[PDB]
């Protein structure tokens, strides 16, 4: 069975096609909008070894203030997603300012705008992600995002940097 | 090998020596006869030689071997303590001649120490009061008619030779030969009607016809005239051998056996009376008859010097011819009287001894069993003059050498044994006192075999050190 | 013994007033394979009922008299002619015979009437509250009536008043018969 | 009578669990992974809420689970009451057939044991996951090749943990 | 006390002290004495087996030894007769010296001892001891 | 005592609050207020999720429920039924089975009071405008609070 | 058991009420039910599933206080509780099951001791569209939608009609689904 | 001249640490080792390296204390050197262990197959019990300690790990120490 | 007191090796460690506290499990409670503490005692630049840290590089607000 854990979360703005992008990449199957969580997973072979990558999809007004503080501490991977729609990708900005209060630095953060089927614009995302050291993907629900999860996984392996590397049939003394 | 080609090694050919001193011992310990007018010009007009005595010390030592190419001779001028002196400028001269000569020196080191020792054993009284060994005992007179000489030379020659000289020697003991020559051919045919008048009438004839030379064991002094510097007919060499081996085997060897017939007989300073005995061991000693020389010593212990000299060769005899349980009761004891005479003459007004048994027993089979004796009386020698003493050092570094337990020949189980660092000490200390008595050449080959045991270590490799030091004195 | 629950009878006795709210509606959503049918619920049908304009209710109150007159019009299957209706009737009607019976006009006050035991509204509408239980009487006026009806006595010479000030909700019943 | 423990760490996510009945693994592990994580949510929703009115100590049980304890010294860990350190979230879940029991240290990490014996329960659950504690502090802690908060592969620690419920059980 | 020192299973001197020509020699008589060191190093009752006590003789300058359990050998060109208890507790002091000089986790087996504080003070134990 | 108590009807809808605040026999608190619909919502949802797992972890003779949910600073009680209203009940630890006190408040006073109540609306689900969770129609009726503040006085 | 349950419930528990008096009832509220109708009586029956359904809904409260019994999932579990329980507390019948259908979605009930029409006899008009109990399906119907069991339930024979009995076909037509907030 | 070490004494100072700190500290030296070497091979014997270098100190630290009846002016008698295998073996075995993990070790078995190879068993490896799984190259440590500490006596060696349980003791860790044959060759050219 | 309940701890509730054994394998580490480095001790330093921090993350656990204190309600108290249970129990040594500066935000910890330096003097190269006990820095840091309490961590003197005493700077700079939610 599984022999690593690894944590990510994926958020956004309430109206974002959020669920579309898990549900494909996700494994065979609540719990949002009740305790703000929405889990999923995906095992996948790295190096040999059977890790999964947890998914937390998380949103609401009224459970932002618990949302932030728990869900946020020992997160392994971010991902941030807004649909073509833009107040989601100004959002995006108070999003990216408010997830380092609690995540720590080193976390691999991804961006993401979904939903193309453009009434955003597409370089200002591009630019805004290179600021921040942002791998970003314009695309819409599958579209390659699992590819860009399975080399996130990969990057928290390497940073895990874990090394894999006479009959005696005497006589006693005493 | 050549038995020659060992005491003159330095004359390409390295091995090892097989028991080479008792061989030495035997060569310095052999019959001593005389050479002697017409005849010696004759020589020089024919053959680069002052007198027919160097053309003969030219063929001592064994001649069954045929030297030049089992018992030895040596020869002598004609008839009429330590002089460590003259040893000394020996070595000097003839370390000399080696830096003008010499190139592995991995036995020019052991044969030039043989032929040191062979010289210190020859080194007493040319005719001691006891030591036989030295005494001529077959005067050969020699002529050549075919010069021109007659028998009334040879008359007047035995004449003369028929007796300051010495209390001891006894003119009739020794036997007369006439050797006569000739150069072909009737001249043979008067030659044997003279030795037939000779031999019925007077003695004995021997009739002598008429590619380099490296000679040995003549005496201390001959070597020397030696170091301040020829050739002959290869047949010439061989008629020589063939009569000198006439001689040994058929005219003196069998004088030598009735001679000891009639001493034995006769047995059931002096000149007579005790006499006999004594040289009776001395010429069993000369024949390789050891054990009955043993027993006449024995018999003999009947004085400051005489006394002495019986036990030293009694202990010689015994080493010549071997536990560890003998030499516990026989052969050290002995040595040990031998010295208690020694410092009681000493007393009253030795080295030789000393520097005999160091060889004998070294040239024992058992290396392990008794090399320590020989050690031991080495270093009661170093407690005689510096240059020898050098290489009484370089001996003690060979004889350490050879004190590995024979069970063996990281490295955990041969550590405990060898001694091959005191070896190397002592070879440091021979090439120091080198230095001293200004010798390049001696010291280069001690460092030479120093390198091995000491390249390994670094704190003594470094300057300031006798090492450094020296290796910067050879420049 | 013949016997039933109590709580069904007791609340189809209560839902015969959507009855008659419904019928006087209907005579001018779920579903069946067969039937589309146009529903309504029923508490919807009783504010409805309060604030229907009057004759529809006038008509609605005499479906309940009448529904009330055929409830009691036979009740002679148990062995005063007025005072049947209070020594037993109520006693399986309701259960509760009346407390208070006088006579010379004919009176009849009761004290937790049963069928309306649950009925408060919003607590600040006592007034709606009893204008919007009053149409529950009815279903005794008709009984009573019934009853008095074809037992020897003349439906038209008597005419049953019932109402609900006397003294949970202890705003008791009282009937005047003549 | 516990027929499962499992812990769970702080990033919010199963690290280890294991049944002691027979053959209750009707659930993935997935599905106790999904358990776990819902019960860290529930925590984080249980105290975010609390009564307005609003707006203790463990008794030391002596032999829970027992009779050299890795590195401790002594017939039983402790002898003293200690103290509860989550102040205000989930500590039981009582349930028609069974009983769960929650404790959590300091650390944010936490524990969970499921009892079947359906507050005196309360205390002995939170006396055992505190010997269940010493066990990880034991043989998850010194093991080098542990990831910080990636799921426990000790052998020692699970023979332990299973030693103790059939000390209880 | 002509000469101490120190040295390894290698045969290099980790710490040699001329006390105060045979100057010049004293290390090759040092060095030589050695191979009868080891020679009664191996040997039951050579009744400890460390202080071996005199082992060789050069001119009367007797050296004497003493072996730790390290295989470090501690040896000295004396010089004469010694005295047996006096020279044992001098190399006991000093073996005691070094044990503490090798506990330093810096240190190598081979390196050098360098520290002023150990010349000074078998400097001090000898003239305690010998002088 | 007694801290609080709700009821939630199955269309995801808070339908009734109290929240005794004083520890009074009669004490002064809120009932039905809006500052506690978030509150309200949260409580939901922990019960909702533990409901949830209850229903994972079953042996197999019946789906089974939730009975108390113990924090370390209250002890909740919860009464579900088969129409879908969880009647939640917060208390201290001081007592721990309130099934019997759930059981009359349903049995007596919720089912006198308000099934048997034609001119209450039952189900308070005006349409799907706001069914699926929202809107925040709530139990008003005079008897049923009167009683239930009635009986259940003496625990609080 | 919920034999044992229904019948302690019904024994202790509920009291007494005349059934006779709820014959007479039912009577007069079909009978001027029918009255206005003009003796139509497709209408008659839709209004009284109406009223079924209204009367269901509320009782259902009552009845799950009554018992203690949890929801149910399979069609199954909503026969014994309705042949053991419901109908045995409510008015005291134990009806049969029968006809149990492929897939269990469907199941007829048979409701031998109905009192609703219990010595009522029907008019010939009334004998052709009347159904005289059909607030029984109505009620089954409310009470099963309440559990979140949607369902279509309706008459497949009666003893007024001159059918064989008083049988009843409960038809499934989907399990409705427990919601979530948004 | 100031100085602390020649003046501190080394009289066994009778004091103990915890065991967990040293299983944490071990923990952490066999992590940051796996940070850095490819290998299995080249891990453990690094670890063996570690422990040589703690063994060749132990000898010393050993043998002098044991010389007991400044601590040169108590001493009246050292320790004999030990040259048999017999004897340091027997001393590795009651007084190594006894010293470094307080308890004699289980028992000294010599092995019978081969000469040279003798046997230490360890019932319940004191130090390195908290490492998961039976991954045997984790106590080289230990064996460096018993190589080193042979080293220096005159004993090359090859000593190394295995784990063999038995006996109801799931831990059971046998070092064998592989004597060099010039060793054994010296044991047969004395004595 | 805290007094009584580190005493107890260490005495019965805690396992006993040789002392001697534990700092001649952190000598054998930090030697080894330094002849890596090329005799470049800054590298050494911050190698010792990465080791030093990766240890203390793990032993705040082990700490926590035998003591089981409740919470640290202000830096005072942290003092007391490392000084008088927390060495007491590992190293078995008392520190104390001798500077509290303004704000009581910073502490000096003093290790009389520090067997972990024990019969070592530093090459004449490390005398300035090495710190030896860096490692029992770097826990102090790691394991104040999963306790929200995040400090920075130093050496001032040691006794090492002949200084009078050793000590260990111990600067609060913010008290993370990642706590648990409890
Ligand atoms: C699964 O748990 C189903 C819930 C229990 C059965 C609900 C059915 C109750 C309806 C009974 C109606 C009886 C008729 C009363 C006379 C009108
Ligand atoms: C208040 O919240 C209490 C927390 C205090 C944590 C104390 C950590 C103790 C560290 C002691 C040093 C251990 C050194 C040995 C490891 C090599």
């Amino acid at each position: 069975e599984y022999d690593y854990l690894f944590k990510l979360l994926l958020i956004g703005n309430s109206g974002v096609g959020k669920s579309c992008l898990l549900l494909r990449f996700s494994d065979d199957t609540d719990y949002i909008s009740t305790i703000g969580v929405d889990f999923k997973i995906k095992t996948v072979e790295l190096d040999g070894k059977t890790v999964k990558l947890q998914i937390w999809d998380t949103a609401g007004q009224e459970r932002f203030r618990t949302i932030t503080s728990s869900y946020y501490r020992g997160s392994h991977g971010i991902i941030i997603v807004y649909d073509v729609t833009q107040e989601s990708f100004n959002g995006v900005k108070m999003w990216l300012q408010e997830i380092d209060r609690y995540a720590t630095s080193t976390v691999l953060k991804l961006l993401v705008g979904n939903k193309c089927d453009r009434v955003v614009e597409y370089d200002v995302a591009k630019e805004f992600a290179d600021a921040n050291k942002m791998p970003f993907l314009e695309t819409s629900a599958s579209t390659n995002v699992e590819d860009a999860f399975l080399t996130m996984a990969r990057q928290i392996k390497e940073s895990m940097s874990q090394q894999n590397l006479v009959n005696l049939k005497g006589q006693s003394l005493t | 090998f050549s038995y020659e080609h060992y005491m003159n090694l330095l004359f390409s050919k390295e091995t090892v020596p097989p028991e080479i001193a008792k061989r030495i011992i035997s060569n310095a310990i052999a019959p001593v006869i005389t050479v002697t007018p017409l005849f010696d010009k004759h020589i020089q007009e024919t053959y680069k030689v002052d007198s027919l005595y160097m053309l003969l010390r030219f063929f001592g030592g064994c001649v069954s071997d045929r030297d030049q190419a089992s018992q030895y001779i040596r020869f002598t001028r004609p008839l009429g303590l330590f002089n460590y002196h003259s040893l000394e400028v020996f070595l000097d001269n003839y370390l000399k001649l080696v830096a003008a000569n010499t190139v592995p020196h991995n036995l020019l080191k052991k044969s030039i120490y043989h032929s040191f020792f062979s010289l210190a054993i020859s080194s007493t009284n040319n005719l001691s009061p006891y030591e036989t060994f030295n005494h001529p005992i077959l005067s050969l007179i020699a002529l050549d008619i075919s010069n021109g000489e007659v028998y009334e030379d040879a008359r007047d020659l035995l004449v003369n030779f028929k007796n300051n000289f010495p209390i001891f020697m006894n003119t009739n003991e020794m036997l007369p030969v006439f050797l006569l020559c000739y150069n072909d051919q009737e001249e043979f045919e008067k030659c044997q009607a003279l030795a037939k008048k000779l031999k019925k009438q007077l003695v004995e004839s021997i009739l002598l016809a008429l590619q380099l030379h490296q000679p040995v064991m003549s005496s201390l002094e001959e070597i020397l005239f030696f170091l301040q510097a020829t050739t002959l007919s290869l047949a010439l060499i061989n008629s020589i051998y063939d009569m000198l081996d006439y001689l040994v085997y058929d005219l003196m060897i069998p004088f030598m056996k009735r001679k000891v017939s009639f001493w034995e007989e006769t047995i059931l300073a002096s000149s007579s009376s005790e006499f006999l005995m004594r040289k009776l061991a001395d010429w069993s000693m000369m024949l390789s008859d050891f054990k009955t020389a043993y027993s006449t010593y024995e018999s003999l212990m009947d004085f400051p010097k005489y006394l002495a000299s019986c036990i030293e060769w009694c202990a010689v005899s015994l080493l010549m011819g071997v536990t560890v349980k003998m030499i516990k009761n026989d052969i050290n004891p002995l040595i040990e009287r031998a010295l208690a005479t020694y410092e009681n003459c000493s007393r009253i007004q030795e080295t030789r001894c000393m520097i005999l048994a160091s060889e004998l027993f070294l040239s024992l089979s058992n290396t392990w069993t008794s090399t320590p004796y020989a050690i031991q009386y080495l270093e009661t020698i170093l407690d005689l003059g510096p240059c020898s003493q050098i290489m009484v050092w370089e001996r003690l570094s060979d004889c350490y050498n050879l004190r590995v337990d024979p069970r063996i020949k990281e490295d955990i189980l041969s550590e405990g044994l060898t001694r091959r660092r005191k070896a190397a000490f002592f070879r440091l200390i021979a090439a120091k006192k080198w230095a001293e008595q200004k010798q390049w050449r001696q010291v280069s080959w001690c460092l030479k075999d120093i390198e091995s045991t000491y390249s390994e270590i670094k704190f003594l490799h470094g300057n300031g050190l006798i090492l450094s030091k020296l290796k910067n004195q050879l420049n | 013994l013949p016997k039933v629950s109590q709580s069904v009878y007791q609340m189809l006795l209560n839902e015969m007033v959507p009855l008659a709210m419904g019928i006087e509606r209907q005579i001018s959503l779920k579903i069946e394979e067969h039937h589309t049918v146009d529903i309504i619920r029923s508490h919807n049908l009783i504010h409805e009922l309060y604030k229907a304009d009057e004759e529809e209710k006038e008509k609605v109150l005499a479906r309940l008299r009448n529904i009330g007159f055929q409830i009691g019009l036979k009740l002679s299957e148990l062995l005063l002619i007025m005072k049947f209706i209070c020594r037993d009737v109520w006693k399986q009607i309701f259960g509760k015979q009346i407390d208070n019976l006088k006579t010379n006009t004919f009176y009849l006050l009761d004290y937790d009437y049963r069928p309306i035991q649950s009925f408060s509204l919003e607590e600040d509408a006592k007034n709606e509250e009893l204008k919007m239980i009053e149409p529950f009487l009815e279903i005794p006026v008709g009984i009573i009536r019934g009853v008095l009806s074809s037992l020897g006595y003349s439906s038209e010479e008597v005419i049953c008043l019932a109402s609900f000030i006397d003294r949970a909700f202890p705003k008791g019943v009282s009937f005047h018969v003549q | 009578a516990i027929e499962t423990i499992l812990v769970i760490n702080k990033s919010g996510g199963l690290i280890y669990q294991r049944n002691f009945t027979n053959d209750e693994q009707k659930l993935n592990s997935n599905e106790y992974l999904i358990l776990a994580s819902t019960l860290h949510g529930v925590f984080a929703i249980a105290s975010q809420l609390t009564p307005k009115a609003l707006q203790n100590t463990i008794p030391y049980i002596p032999y829970v689970g027992m009779s050299k304890l890795g590195s401790f010294k002594g017939d039983d860990f402790f002898k003293e009451p200690f103290t509860n350190w989550n102040k205000s979230g989930l500590r039981q879940l009582c349930t028609d057939q069974f009983t769960m029991f929650i404790y959590q240290t300091l650390t944010g990490l936490k524990f969970v044991a499921i009892s079947s014996s359906v507050n005196l329960a309360i205390q002995i659950a939170d006396n055992f996951l505190r010997k269940v504690y010493c066990l990880y502090s034991d043989y998850v802690m010194k093991d080098p090749s542990y990831s910080m908060e990636m799921p426990i592969r000790s052998n020692l620690f699970d023979e332990k943990v299973k030693k103790m419920v059939e000390n209880l059980q | 006390p002509q000469y101490f020192a120190i040295i390894g299973k290698k045969d290099n001197p980790v710490y040699e002290i001329e006390f105060t020509d045979l100057k010049e020699l004293n290390p090759f008589i040092l060095h030589a004495s050695l191979d009868i060191v080891e020679d009664l190093q191996w040997q039951i009752n050579p009744t400890d087996n460390c202080y071996l006590g005199k082992v060789d003789h050069f001119y009367g300058l007797a050296i004497t030894a003493y072996i730790s359990y390290s295989g470090m050998k501690f040896v000295m060109i004396h010089g004469v007769v010694i005295d047996d208890n006096n020279m044992r507790s001098f190399y006991q002091e000093v073996h005691e010296l070094y044990v503490k000089t090798l506990m330093n986790p810096f240190y190598k087996i081979t390196d050098p001892i360098r520290s002023p504080a150990f010349d000074s003070r078998v400097r001090t134990l000898a003239r305690k001891h010998l002088s | 005592g007694i801290y609080s108590f709700w009821i939630f009807d199955r269309h995801c809808n808070c339908i009734f609050d109290r929240e005794w605040t004083l520890a009074s026999n009669s004490a002064s608190g809120t009932i039905n207020s809006k500052q506690n619909e978030e509150d309200a919502k949260l409580l939901y949802g922990m019960i909702f999720s533990l409901r949830s797992i209850t229903q994972k972890l079953s042996k197999g003779s019946v789906k089974n429920d939730i009975r108390s949910i113990s924090t370390g600073k209250y002890r909740v009680h919860t009464y579900c039924t088969a129409s879908g209203l969880w009647f939640v009940l917060l208390s201290d630890f001081k007592q721990q089975s309130y099934t019997q006190v759930l059981q009359y408040i349903y049995s007596h006073i919720y089912v006198k009071y308000v099934s048997n109540n034609l001119l209450s609306p039952y189900d308070f689900a005006e349409n799907e405008n706001e069914m699926r969770g929202q809107g925040t129609r709530k139990i008003t009726n005079r008897n049923f609070i009167s009683v239930l503040e009635s009986f259940l006085a003496p625990m609080v | 058991s919920l034999k044992a349950m229904g019948e302690e419930i019904w024994k202790n528990k509920t009291e007494k009420i005349n059934t006779e008096l709820f014959t007479l009832t039912y009577g007069s509220i079909v009978a001027q039910l029918c009255q206005d109708y003009e003796r139509d009586f497709n209408k008659v029956n839709d209004h009284l599933y109406s009223m079924g359904y209204n009367i269901g809904c509320r009782l259902i409260e009552d009845f799950l206080a009554r018992t203690a019994l949890p929801r149910c999932e399979n069609l199954v579990k909503t026969s014994e509780v309705l042949s053991k329980c419901a109908f045995k507390i409510f008015l005291n019948i134990t009806p049969n099951i029968t006809n149990w259908s492929h897939n269990k979605d469907t199941f007829s009930l048979i409701l031998d001791e109905n009192p609703l029409a219990d010595f009522v006899e029907l008019p010939m008009d009334a004998m052709k569209s009347l159904w005289y109990s059909n607030i029984l399906c109505g009620v089954l119907k409310g009470s099963l939608e309440m559990v979140q069991l949607d369902c279509d339930v309706w008459f497949v024979s009666d003893i007024l009609r001159g059918d064989s009995q008083t049988e009843i076909k409960v038809k499934l037509n989907r399990i409705l689904k427990d919601e979530i907030p948004i | 001249i100031p100085s602390r070490i020649y003046s501190e004494s080394l009289l066994f100072k009778r004091q103990e640490a915890s065991l967990s700190a040293m299983a944490f500290l071990f923990q952490e030296m066999i992590s940051q080792l796996h940070r850095t070497c490819k290998t299995a091979g080249d891990f453990e014997t690094k670890l063996s390296d570690y422990g040589h270098n703690i063994g060749i100190r132990l000898l010393e630290l050993l043998n002098f204390r044991a010389s007991v009846s400044s601590l040169s002016n108590y001493i009246t008698k050292m320790r004999r050197r030990d040259l048999k295998i017999l004897d340091i073996l027997q001393f590795i075995h009651g007084t190594l262990w006894s010293y470094l993990f307080n308890h004699v070790s289980d028992d000294l078995v010599k092995s019978s197959e081969r000469d040279n190879e003798y046997m230490i068993v360890d019932n319940f490896p004191t130090l390195t019990q908290f490492i998961p799984g039976e991954n045997v190259s984790c106590e080289y440590f230990v064996c460096g300690i018993i190589k080193g500490f042979l080293f220096n006596a005159g004993f090359p060696c090859g000593v190394t790990a295995h784990r063999m349980p038995q006996g109801g003791h799931s831990q059971r860790t046998v070092y064998l120490i592989q004597f060099d044959r010039q060793v054994l060759d010296r044991e047969g050219l004395r004595f």
